[PDB]
Parts: structure tokens; C-alpha cells; sequence
């Protein structure tokens, strides 16, 4: 087309074509828009479109050009400045500032194109941040006397000064070079006594708004770095905490100032400074009451009208009261003229907490945790607040939100706990009336009787026994009551989930009084047959949930019953659960092993698992005899499910008996890895038949899914064994026969993973004790997996993952293992390492490193012997090139702090002189040259070939920063960032890399 | 039309172009192809207001392939950041991209979403995001993935944009559907399209739904 | 919404997808409420399935006669069909669609209702 004219540099630039490209761009559509899109892009990546940034500033009339003019200089002065001579760099200064003073001098510009002059002012930093103040020292002084010119060049210099602050010191750490921002901050530190002169005159002169607006918007930048005598030796605490908070022009930006005031370091010894936090304070109340809403103001009405800018100021507000009084409020709290001031300050908060947006609630409801925590401790503080607190109760119980989002109940929960603590009385008394509530039906509601129970479930354990027993009798009498009352089983449902949640969270109540627990429990059984949804999977949660605490009271014979709890639920198990889905199954039987841990009689407990388990056993045996009679029954889907559900019963056991578990897993432990075997046939025989489509189908996945649940069975036992010896002596062989050739021997697209993570358990507990099963599974699953993960960074996601896990433990348990590897798989093994080094998936990446890590120190481990020496020889400078690969190449900066600690624990070796053989070869430098020598050689060749923009001062003066470093990770890290900051740029100062603190 | 340009701003892999084409088409993009620079759509939703159109400029996160980088954000009325929930990095450079984005559009709703909540193993902890507070943002913990509050960003910008707090997304108009003809013509073409099909197994057999 | 001349015949949870010959793939459209929704005056019946949150619509077409509801290899729980007449994204295409549902049950209960609805299209 027509646009694609600009990319012809051959030709003089034809600015009106820019300018339809440009408008195509940000006004066309679709087919259009797109290929003006990539040709303004190729354009801009074009490294001489430098050069036609003065023609398009001075002859464009579109503000869009211009715009991506000086993205296309900012490129120029941010990377390739320094090649400049320093006449084209003043001529570049002066076109800036030139086009800058005349768009502030024109109204109708400074008031119509206030992207293009931000953007300017923008360009204008990147050319401080090179040149100032060492190439430009008057640029301060010229800023300031030009202010006193103009109204709009004043505003302007604001906005300049702001961007500075916030290159300088708010953002630099990252951009920067230590030693670069060390300078900038002294620079503008030297030079701020003229700054702050200028920004107190423009704000005690007034008059222009956007002027006033752009110097407190400086200042708030200001307020991160500058002393604190500038705020509180002049009269700018008043005038911020007065005036400025009376317009509501200024009032946003002040309110912010006034947080970050609250924030300074300041001296605490000093009765003055003390009078003025609290002064500046009792000012911004005093206008927020008189000049916006007063105490009593429905603060919850006005966000949700969400008129003009109230949102904004109702969380500034939020933010100033609760950064300031988490400071100060012990400055309010003896003095008796300053007691209204810090409860109208509290009473605010009170209003503001009510309001309904989340993320403000949960700002003000750190402070409350804050607070309520200090009344606990701290002595007559509680006193104070005892009608912020009554207030605060009720907002908190009003609010409360389900256990499963987990950091906000915690939070609410702390609040809540804390209160009942300073008044358990106000406690129950809101609780019992808004029960009465709900029951006349007045606040009733589905969303209401959970908040309330979610509430009064919350401070289980903060009453005294007593009021508690007195308490939960009156608060299931009153959701009985409620349930009764109730028509419809949705409404009837809602109140027994409820009733069924606060029984579960009152543990000490059920263990005190047996009979209550067995009717909660026989409750909780029927509710199992009752099918409207929630009901069974409630029922299920609680009873596990009862079970986990009160466990000790199903386990003993309790007086008046003729045996223990647990023996009445087990023979009725059948009964129990007819109705529950399998997983609601499992769950029931997962309980049960809870209660049957409990029994440490070996021969009771023995006898208890037998009993729970006769169900599962009777279905196991019966299809292990129709199964090993007949292996076509297993193609039926019906007895896949079943023999499915049977493995996860005894997963389920064995997740809650772990050790105890052992006698039920001998029980079937042959029989279900010759089961494993059989599935396995008739995988490979149905992918043989059908492709690789079969591993897609039900029968296939049904199939796999006995495999993943037995490899789950064999792991969670293994994971949990205290006899370590039978693990080793009865169960490793037949379980590595029977999965290890298995997993070889299929396809890539029938391996399952669930593989690895299982021999990864086995290595993690027993490895050590079988070094010939250790290099089985190695040879087993080594090449094969590295294959199928080896070609891209996506293929077989879980495979990858599990396999970097198994590599890392047996490099830590069974190193020998590796040793046992001939030369060309133990290449292999450091490939596959540095593989894992490339990846973005971080559980790879971070396994790679440690492995890396993991490997130099087995090596170092062997002291001086062939292997160790050969292993330096052959991968000493493949580990450190790949290092520093990932390090530079911004693609995986999720691994920095390992990849720092990896590149400090090379250099060091050799550093240290803990390599016993030459790490270069015969002929290739002078025999008797140290590691020391040639690798400051090897790393500074290799650098300079990388970053050919470098200079060799540079490379020599980051080397040698380096390698003095490689004791102290904190200050190697700081060179190493400092390295990164100088490689996307040309003319970095090789001095940086002296830089201490 | 009633339109609003939305800038979608956030580190390389966040979510950006898979959130966007999840309520574009209603797909879940599994593959990670990087943006170039930018990819715009026109995105509509039925309010009880009437219709609300986003003209939704999905910008690149990979510094590599960011094009006119903050030329993007010239005239946007609105904007969403966006980070990875499992990516500790994508969360510590949202003020980056905040900082890159207020410069040019200094008075503009702008929407913090915590993508990938999904993921079991959560890196950037609720406790940690409090960027937002600061800086006026609405932040939505969100998965592209499993849907979960995947309205919520539109619905509260639409709320800033139209200025009506109580604005809902309603049911857009089901027109009466046309009657069937079919052509003996297409027969045998039908055929084979539909049996490629029934062989090309469904993704994500073990979902809920 | 256009649905207030119609009564629900019946209602279930299912996600719908769409082949796409150029990429051999399955691509999600919505999921939520799928509706067969039978017309007060010509007691034609029609698919309405609206995506959660968005209420956008994700399916709208006219349970043909001679549509036939296929087994997907990889599903026990889900139908393919061809479509010759959808008209949710507006104008009237051709699609291969699948619908999956929560449970066994609950596909094959679509499939009788699906064929009711067929007898019902039929007079
Ligand atoms: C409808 C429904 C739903 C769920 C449950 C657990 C129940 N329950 C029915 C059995 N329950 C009681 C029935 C009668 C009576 C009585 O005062 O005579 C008492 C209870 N239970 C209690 O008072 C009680 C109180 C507190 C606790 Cl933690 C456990 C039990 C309370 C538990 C009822
Ligand atoms: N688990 C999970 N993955 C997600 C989710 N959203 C997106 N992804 C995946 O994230 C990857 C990257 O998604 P993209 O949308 O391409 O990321 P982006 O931010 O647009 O990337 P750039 O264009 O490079 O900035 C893809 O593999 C997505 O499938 C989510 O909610 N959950
Ligand atoms: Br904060
Ligand atoms: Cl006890
Ligand atoms: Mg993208
Ligand atoms: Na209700």
C-alpha cells in the first residue's frame, strides 16, 4: 500500500503520509488499522529513525507522530546516547526544551495537548538522567528562574520535577546502576533547598488551581525521600492540613501528602513535633467535618451514589486515618481535650467500614486487627474505645464471609475473636438478636442465617466453658426453632447446613457431653439418605470435621453404651452410606480411619481396619477371582468403576492412617500389582488397535485411572512409613517390576507420570537403602522421559515437572546412581540440567538450579579423584556459560537469586583453588597459569562475543568486582544487576563496579 | 455507537489475549502465542442501560515484541492490568506497567486482576496485593480458565464509564431461529465434517462441565 | 429477550463447543442454562443456551428432524451434531457442534428430550 512509503529511508520523509499512517492507526479500523499498526512499528524499530525525529516534531501537525517521535528519541537517549558528540547532544537538549517553552507559551497548546508535553517532559528526565548534573549544572537554576515567567511554564517545571523524584528515587533501584542512582539522589539532595523554596512560594502565593494541583502532586513525590524538617520547620503542615483540604480541587492530592507526612521519619523524644502531628491532624478532621461530611454522614449512601471523585477521596480518607492514628493514636490517648478527636477519627472509620466494597474493607479491617490487638495487651487502652468496639461487632458479624476465603475470615475471624475477648457479653447479646431476627423474620434470608452462623462459629473457644455450654444450647434451640418454622426443603436445607456448620466448630461442647455428640452423629447419618443438594456433602464435611476433634470420644467404651462409638458405625457402614456418591464414600471411610488411629493396641486396631475394610474386600475379592478367571471382564466398564473405587477407599484409609495402614496394604498388595499388570495389557492393546485416540476414550481413561490410583495407594503409604525395612523388604521389588519395564515399554502418549512422582516417594524414604533399585529406575525412565520433554518447552507439562523432581532427589539421596552412569548418559543427566535451566515453567527452572547446585556439591564432596577432575574438565565452563546465559538473556528473571548463588559458588571454586587439574587444554595458554588466570580470560572473551558493545574496561571491571564478591551473595546480586543495567545500554561507566555502600 | 477505548496492559503470559478471547468467542486458548505489539477488537455487552461497547487494545507483555509500547495508551478511557496469581515477577512490575499507563491516561478507571487463581499453587498470596490501595485501582482475583469473576472487570468499568452504580448486564434479544430446508447437494460434504469431528476427542474430559 | 412467548420444555448445565476444520480442534462456546423453548403459536421448538455472567448467547437454532445426536470417542456424557441454522453470533451458519453434560444421566435425558422435541417439530 501507499503507508508502507515511510519505511523507504532512500527517500526524504513525507510527514503529511506519517501523519495518515499515524491517523489510520488511532482513528481506522480493523484490516486498516492492523497494517498501519506494524508499519508505524517498523518504522520505530528502525535504529536511523533517530534521525527524523527534528523534521516530524517541526513540520507534523498530528500529536500522535510526535508522541511516537519522542518514544523513538527516548530509545535513542535511554540505549545509544553516549556515541553521540556531545554538540548533537546539546542539539538534541536544546530542540526538546525549545519545543517544551513554546507549547507552555501557547494557551490553547498547554490546554488541548497535555499527552504530547507530558511525554516531552518525559524525554526531557531520560536526557537529565544521562547529562545532569555534570554536563548541565545551571539546569536547576534555569528551571526556577523560567518558572517566575510564566504561569504554564511554573505548572510544567512541577510536572518535570515530579517525573525526576520519581526516576531518581522511586524507580531506579530497577533501571539503574547503584553507583548511577547513588549519584542522581546526592545531585537532586544538593540541589533541593532551591527546589522546595520555589514549590512553599508557589503554594503560599496560590491563585492558579492547576497549578496548585501540580506542585502538591511534586511534593507527594517528594515526600518519599526528603527530611522531615522541610514539613515540619515551615508553615506547610498548616497550609496542607488547612487550605488545601478546604478546595476540592486540592483536597485528593493533599489528603495524600498527608499520608505519606504520617509516614516520614521523625524524631519520637521532642513534646514539640509531638504537638504538631496531633495539630495537623485535628486540622484535616476539623476540614473533612466542616467543609465535606460531618461524623454522623451515611458514608456507605455516598460511595454507592459514587457522584464525582467520592469513591476516590472515601479510600484516601480510609487510608490517611489508618496510616496515621496505626502511628499516633497513643499521641490522642492521654491527653483528655484530644479524646473527641480520636474518637470522631475512629467513628469516621466506623462509617467507612460499613461501606460495601471489598478491597476498603479489608484496608480498614487491618487497621481493627491492629487495633483490637493492642487493647488486648496494652493496659486501660480497652476502656477508650468500648462504643468504637460495640460498633465494630456488629460490623464485623455483619460481614463475615464463608471459612473457604481463607486470608479474609482469618482476618474477620482475629477482629471477632479479639472483641469477644474485650466483651463477651455485647458479644452474645448482638449474636441472640440477630438470631431473634432472623426467626421473626424481620432480616431473614438465605445469605443472613449463613453470615450469622458463619459469625457465630468464628469465636468457638474465647467464652469460659460454662457460657459457652449456655450460649451454643441457646443457639441450636434457636436455629431448631428456625428450621421448624421454615416451609420448602430449600429453606428448611439452608438452616440444617447451618445448624450442622456451628456444631462442627463447637468441639469442646461435644466432647464434654457424649450424648449430645451421638445424637449430632446419628443426625448427620440420616441427613446421608437425604438427596436435596448440599445436604450429603455437608453431612460428609461435618462428620470428618467432628471426627478430627473429637476422635478420642468414638474410640473408648463411653459409660452407659455397650462398646466403643466406632464399632456401632462401622457394622451399620453399609446402611450409612447407601445413598452418597463415591467420593462422599470416601470421605465416610477416610473418617473412620481417623477414629481408628486413635486405638494404639496393635491387635485392636488391626482388628478395627479388618472390620472398616470388609465392604472394599469382599468387592476386591470377588473380582480378583472372576478377574484372574477371566481377563476380558475387566473390558466391562461397570467392574472398571467399581474396582476404581475399591483403590480409592484404601487411598482414603491410608491418607488418615498412614503406618497403621500396612496390614489392609498387604492384604491386597499382590494381587493389585498384578491388576496393575493386567490394565496395562489391555491399554497397550486397545492404543494397538484403535491409535492414540484410545487413550481419550472412557474405557481407556477408566483404565489409566486404576493405575493412577494404585501408584496414589503405594506413594501415600511409602510417604508415611515408619518401617522402612518391609517397605524395602516387601514391597520395592514387586512394585518396581511391575511399573518400571511398563512405563519404558509404552508409547510416549500412554506414560504415566504418576510414575515418577511415586519413585520419587521411594527415593525420598528408602533410597539410601536400595542403590540397585535407584539405578533401575534410572534406567528405566531417564532417556525415555528426557526424550519426550526435550523437543519444545510444552509437550507432556506433568512429565516434565515430575521428572526434574525424581532427578533432584536421587542427586540428593543416591548420587552413586549417577556415578553407575556410562560417560555419554551422564552427559545426558548435565543436558538435561541445563535444559531445565531454559524453562519459564518456575517448578522446573528452580528444580534445574537446585539440581546444579546439588551435583557441585556431591562433585566437591569426592575431594581429588578422576571423576571429580574430569568432571571440571569436561562441565565446569558448560555450567558457567549456561548460567550466565539465562542470567542475561531477560527471559528468566523469575530465577535470578539462584541462578546468582550457582554463578558465586563456581567462580568461588576456583577462586578458592579447590580444582586440583588445569581447566584449559595442553598448548592453549602458559603451563603454569593459574584457574584464577584463565578463567578471568574464558569469561571476558565470552562476555565481549555476547555484548560486542561493551568495552573491555567494562567486562575486566565487572569481572574483577565479581570474583572479589563471591563470598557475599547480596552484594554479587547487586553487580550482577548492575551488569544487566550496563548490557542494554553503550558507554556504562566501568567505575560502577566499584560501588560500595 | 456508544464506544470506550480499554487498554489491557500486563507482564508476557499474564492472560491478557486469552481473557479477551474468552469474551470475545467464549474459547479457552490453551497455547501461548506472545501478542506483536497489539491486537484490537470491538467487545459489546447488553446492559439494562443498552448496549456498551470496548474497543479493547490487548497490548504485548514481552518487552521483545511491545512495539509502540505506551503509544497504545493515547485516548484510553479505561484500562485493566493484569498479573499472574502463579508469577511472583508479574505482580512485582504492575507498578511499572501503572507508572507507564497514568503518564499518558492521568484520570481513567483502571481495573488490578489477579489472573490463573485456578492454579492450586498460588505464588502472589491475597495478603501481598495491596498495590491498589493507593492508587484508586479495583482489583478482581480472576481465571481466564475457570470463569471465575471473569464479568466483573467489564461490569465496574461500564459502572465508571456510563456513571450509574446499579448498570447490570442483561439478556441480549433471542431472535426466532429459521427453519431448517438442508441441501441433497451437502449431503455427502456433512458427512465427512461431522466424522472428523466425532474422532477429534473433546479437550478437558475430567471438568465439572 | 425475546423469550416470553415460549415455555420451557427442558432445562440442564452443559458446556457447548464448535469444531474448527482449519485447526483440527474442539473450541469452547459457553456454558451454562441450555433451554429447549417451545413457541406458544407454532409449537416450534428451539435450542436457547445462554454463557453464565454475560447471559450472552452461545446457541439459538431450531431442532430439526433430521439432525442426529453422535457419540464423541473421547465422552460418555456428550452429543455431536451438525447444525445447518444458528443464529447467535447473528447471521443464520452452519456448525458441527458438541454439548457435554455433568453426568451420563444427564446426556442421555438430553437425547429424549432432544427426540421429543424432534416428534414435537415434526407436526
Ligand atoms: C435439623 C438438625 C440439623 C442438624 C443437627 C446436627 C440437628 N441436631 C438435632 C439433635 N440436636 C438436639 C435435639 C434436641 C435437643 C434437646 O434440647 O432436647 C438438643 C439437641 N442438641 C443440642 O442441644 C446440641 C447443642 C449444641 C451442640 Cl454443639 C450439639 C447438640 C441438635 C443437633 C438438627
Ligand atoms: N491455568 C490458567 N492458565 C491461563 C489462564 N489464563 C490464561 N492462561 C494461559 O496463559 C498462557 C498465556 O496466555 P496469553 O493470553 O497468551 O498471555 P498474554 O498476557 O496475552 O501474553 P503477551 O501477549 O505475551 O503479553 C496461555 O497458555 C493460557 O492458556 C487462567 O485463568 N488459568
Ligand atoms: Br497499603
Ligand atoms: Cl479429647
Ligand atoms: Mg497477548
Ligand atoms: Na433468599
Amino acid at each position: 500500500g501507499s503507508m508502507e512509503g515511510i519505511l523507504d529511508f532512500s527517500n526524504d520523509l513525507d510527514i503529511a503520509l506519517l501523519d495518515q499512517v499515524v491517523s489510520t492507526f488511532y482513528q481506522g479500523e480493523g484490516v486498516q488499522q492492523k497494517q498501519a499498526q506494524e508499519i508505524l512499528t517498523k518504522f520505530q524499530d528502525n535504529p536511523d529513525a533517530w534521525e527524523k525525529v527534528d523534521q516530524i516534531l517541526q513540520f507534523s501537525t498530528n500529536p500522535q507522530s510526535k508522541f511516537i517521535a519522542l518514544s523513538i528519541l527516548d530509545k535513542l537517549i535511554t540505549r545509544k546516547w553516549k556515541l553521540l558528540p556531545n554538540d548533537h547532544r546539546i542539539g538534541i537538549r536544546n530542540f526538546v526544551v525549545g519545543m517544551i517553552i513554546s507549547m507552555c507559551q501557547d494557551d490553547e497548546v498547554f490546554k488541548t495537548q497535555k499527552n504530547l508535553i507530558n511525554k516531552s517532559d518525559l524525554t526531557l528526565v531520560q536526557i537529565l538522567k544521562q547529562e545532569w548534573p555534570q554536563n548541565w549544572p545551571e539546569f536547576i537554576p534555569e528551571l526556577i528562574g523560567s518558572s517566575s515567567s510564566s504561569v504554564n511554564v511554573c505548572e510544567n517545571n512541577m510536572i518535570v520535577l515530579k517525573l525526576l523524584s520519581e526516576e531518581v528515587f522511586d524507580f531506579s533501584a530497577e533501571q539503574m546502576t547503584q553507583a548511577k542512582a547513588l549519584h542522581l539522589k546526592n545531585s537532586m539532595s544538593k540541589e533541593f533547598e532551591q527546589i522546595f523554596k520555589l514549590c512553599f512560594q508557589v503554594l503560599e502565593q496560590g491563585s492558579s488551581s492547576s497549578l496548585i494541583v501540580a506542585t502538591l502532586e511534586s511534593l507527594l513525590r517528594y515526600l518519599h525521600w526528603i527530611p522531615y524538617r522541610y514539613i515540619y520547620e515551615t508553615n506547610i503542615l498548616e497550609l496542607l492540613s488547612t487550605k488545601f483540604m478546604t478546595s476540592p480541587d486540592t483536597r485528593a492530592i493533599t489528603l495524600k501528602c498527608l499520608t505519606e507526612v504520617s509516614n516520614l521519619k521523625i524524631p519520637q523524644d521532642n513534646d514539640l513535633i509531638k504537638r504538631q502531628t496531633v495539630l495537623f491532624f485535628q486540622n484535616t478532621l476539623q476540614q473533612i467535618a466542616t467543609s465535606v461530611m460531618p461524623v454522623t454522614a451515611d458514608l456507605k449512601a455516598t460511595y454507592a451514589n459514587a457522584n464525582g471523585n467520592d469513591q476516590s477521596f472515601l479510600q484516601d480518607l480510609a487510608m490517611f486515618l489508618t496510616t496515621y492514628l496505626a502511628r499516633n493514636r497513643a499521641l490522642l490517648e492521654s491527653d483528655e481535650s484530644l479524646r473527641e478527636l480520636l474518637l470522631n477519627a475512629h467513628q469516621y472509620l466506623i462509617q467507612l467500614s460499613k461501606i460495601e466494597e471489598r478491597e476498603l474493607f479489608k484496608t480498614t479491617l487491618d487497621y481493627w486487627h491492629n487495633l483490637v490487638a493492642d487493647l488486648f495487651y496494652e493496659p486501660l487502652k480497652k476502656h477508650i474505645y468500648e462504643e468504637i468496639c460495640s460498633q465494630l461487632r456488629l460490623v464485623i458479624i455483619e460481614n463475615m464471609v464463608r471459612p473457604e476465603e481463607i486470608q479474609l475470615y482469618k482476618s474477620e475471624r482475629e477482629v471477632l475473636v479479639y472483641l469477644t475477648h474485650l466483651n463477651v457479653i455485647d458479644t452474645e447479646e448482638i449474636m441472640i438478636s440477630k438470631l431473634a431476627r432472623q426467626i421473626d423474620g424481620s432480616e431473614w434470608s438465605w445469605h443472613n442465617i449463613n453470615t450469622l452462623s458463619w459469625a457465630i462459629g468464628s469465636i468457638s473457644g474465647t467464652m469460659s466453658e460454662d457460657t459457652e455450654k449456655r450460649f451454643v444450647v441457646t443457639v441450636i434451640k434457636d436455629l431448631l426453632g428456625l428450621c421448624e418454622q421454615k416451609r420448602g426443603k430449600d429453606n428448611k436445607a439452608v438452616v440444617a447446613r447451618d445448624i450442622m456448620y456451628v456444631v462442627g466448630e463447637y468441639p469442646r461442647f461435644l466432647k464434654a457431653h457424649w450424648n449430645f455428640l451421638r445424637t449430632v452423629i446419628l443426625k448427620l447419618f440420616e441427613f446421608m439418605h437425604e438427596t436435596h443438594e448440599g445436604v450429603q456433602d455437608m453431612a460428609c464435611d461435618t462428620f470428618i470435621k467432628i471426627v478430627q476433634k473429637c476422635k478420642y470420644h468414638f474410640v473408648i467404651q463411653q459409660p452407659r453404651e455397650s462398646e466403643p462409638f466406632i464399632q456401632t458405625i462401622i457394622r451399620d457402614i453399609q446402611k450409612t452410606t447407601a445413598d452418597l456418591q463415591p467420593q462422599q464414600v470416601h470421605t465416610f471411610y477416610k473418617a473412620c480411619g481417623i477414629i481408628i488411629s486413635e486405638e494404639r493396641s496393635v491387635a485392636e486396631r488391626n482388628r478395627l481396619l479388618s472390620d472398616l475394610m470388609q465392604l472394599p474386600n469382599m468387592a476386591w475379592d470377588t473380582i480378583v477371582e472372576q478377574s484372574t478367571a477371566n481377563p476380558t471382564l475387566l473390558l466391562d466398564s461397570e467392574t472398571v468403576k467399581i474396582i476404581a473405587n475399591i483403590i480409592k477407599t484404601n487411598v482414603a484409609v491410608c491418607t488418615s492412617m498412614g503406618a497403621d495402614f500396612y496390614p489392609q496394604l498387604g492384604h491386597i498388595y499382590y494381587n493389585m500389582l498384578q491388576l496393575y499388570r493386567a490394565v496395562s495389557s489391555m491399554i497397550s492393546t486397545q492404543v494397538a488397535a484403535e491409535g492414540l485416540i484410545a487413550t481419550k476414550t472412557p474405557k481407556v481413561r477408566g483404565l489409566r485411572t486404576i493405575k493412577k490410583e494404585i501408584l496414589k495407594l503405594v506413594e501415600t503409604y511409602i510417604s508415611k512409613a515408619r518401617n522402612l525395612d518391609d517397605v524395602v523388604k516387601v514391597l520395592v521389588e514387586p512394585l518396581l517390576n511391575a511399573v518400571l519395564e511398563d512405563y519404558m515399554n509404552n508409547v510416549p502418549d500412554a506414560r504415566d507420570a504418576e510414575v515418577l512422582n511415586c519413585m520419587t516417594t521411594v527415593v525420598e524414604k528408602v533410597g539410601h537403602m536400595i542403590p540397585q533399585g535407584v539405578i533401575l529406575i534410572l534406567q528405566s525412565v531417564f532417556e525415555c522421559t528426557l526424550d519426550m520433554i526435550n523437543k519444545d518447552f510444552t509437550e507432556y507439562p506433568e512429565h516434565r515437572v515430575e521428572f526434574y523432581k525424581l532427578l533432584k532427589v536421587i542427586n540428593e539421596k543416591s548420587f552413586a546412581a549417577f556415578l553407575e552412569l556410562p560417560p555419554a548418559a551422564f552427559k545426558l543427566f548435565v543436558d538435561a540440567i541445563c535444559w531445565a535451566f531454559k524453562h519459564n515453567n518456575r517448578d522446573v527452572e528452580v528444580n534445574g538450579l537446585q539440581i546444579a547446585l546439588d551435583l557441585v556439591k556431591n562433585i566437591e564432596r569426592m575431594g581429588n579423584v578422576p571423576f571429580a577432575n574430569e568432571f571440571h574438565k569436561n562441565y565446569f565452563f558448560i555450567f558457567v556459560s549456561e548460567t550466565f546465559f539465562v542470567l542475561t538473556d531477560s527471559d528468566h528473571k523469575s530465577g535470578f537469586s539462584k541462578q546468582a548463588l550457582l554463578l558465586m559458588k563456581l567462580i568461588s571454586l576456583v577462586y578458592d583453588n579447590k580444582i586440583s587439574v588445569p581447566l584449559y587444554q595442553e598448548a592453549e595458554v602458559p603451563q603454569g597459569t593459574s584457574n584464577q588466570v584463565y578463567l578471568s580470560q574464558y569469561l571476558a572473551n565470552m562476555l565481549s562475543n555476547a555484548f560486542p558493545h561493551l568495552t573491555s574496561e567494562q567486562i575486566a571491571s565487572f569481572l574483577s568486582a565479581l570474583t572479589k564478591q563471591c563470598k557475599d551473595l547480596v552484594v554479587f546480586k547487586g553487580t550482577l544487576r548492575d551488569f544487566l543495567v550496563q548490557i542494554k545500554e553503550v558507554g556504562g561507566d566501568p567505575t560502577d563496579y566499584l560501588f560500595a555502600e | 455507537q456508544v464506544q470506550f477505548k480499554l487498554v489491557l496492559v500486563g507482564d508476557g503470559g499474564t492472560g491478557k489475549t486469552t481473557f479477551v478471547k474468552r469474551h470475545l468467542t467464549g474459547e479457552f486458548e490453551k497455547k501461548y502465542v506472545a501478542t506483536l505489539g497489539v491486537e484490537v477488537h470491538p467487545l459489546v455487552f447488553h446492559t439494562n442501560r443498552g448496549p456498551i461497547k470496548f474497543n479493547v487494545w490487548d497490548t504485548a507483555g514481552l518487552e521483545k515484541f511491545g512495539g509502540l509500547r505506551d503509544g497504545y495508551y493515547i485516548q484510553a478511557q479505561c484500562a485493566i492490568i493484569m498479573f499472574d496469581v502463579t508469577s511472583r515477577v508479574t505482580y512485582k512490575n504492575v507498578p511499572n506497567w501503572h507508572r507507564d499507563l497514568v503518564r499518558v491516561c492521568e484520570n481513567i478507571p483502571i481495573v488490578l486482576c489477579g489472573n490463573k487463581v485456578d492454579i492450586k499453587d498460588r505464588k502472589v498470596k491475597a495478603k501481598s496485593i495491596v498495590f491498589h490501595r493507593k492508587k484508586n485501582l479495583q482489583y478482581y482475583d480472576i481465571s481466564a480458565k475457570s470463569n471465575y469473576n471473569f464479568e466483573k472487570p467489564f461490569l465496574w468499568l461500564a459502572r465508571k464509564l456510563i456513571g450509574d452504580p446499579n448498570l447490570e448486564f442483561v439478556a441480549m434479544p433471542a431472535a426466532a431461529p429459521p427453519e431448517v430446508v438442508m441441501d441433497p447437494a451437502l449431503a455427502a460434504q456433512y458427512e465427512h465434517d461431522l466424522e472428523v469431528a466425532q474422532t477429534t476427542a473433546l479437550p478437558d474430559e475430567d471438568d465439572d462441565l | 429477550t425475546m423469550e416470553e412467548d415460549e415455555e420451557v420444555l427442558y432445562k440442564v448445565r452443559a458446556k457447548l463447543f464448535r469444531f474448527d476444520a482449519d485447526a483440527k480442534e474442539w473450541k469452547e462456546r459457553g456454558t451454562g442454562d441450555c433451554k429447549f423453548l417451545k413457541n406458544k403459536k407454532t409449537n416450534k421448538v428451539r435450542i436457547l443456551m445462554r454463557r453464565d455472567k454475560t447471559l450472552k448467547i452461545c446457541a439459538n437454532h431450531i431442532i430439526a428432524p433430521e439432525y442426529t445426536l453422535k457419540p464423541n470417542v473421547g465422552s460418555d456424557r456428550s452429543w455431536v451434531y451438525a447444525c445447518t441454522a444458528d443464529i447467535a453470533e447473528g447471521e443464520a451458519e452452519a456448525f458441527t457442534f458438541a454439548i457435554r453434560f455433568g453426568s451420563k444421566e444427564n446426556a442421555d435425558k438430553f437425547k429424549e428430550e432432544f427426540e421429543k422435541a424432534q416428534e414435537i417439530n415434526k407436526k
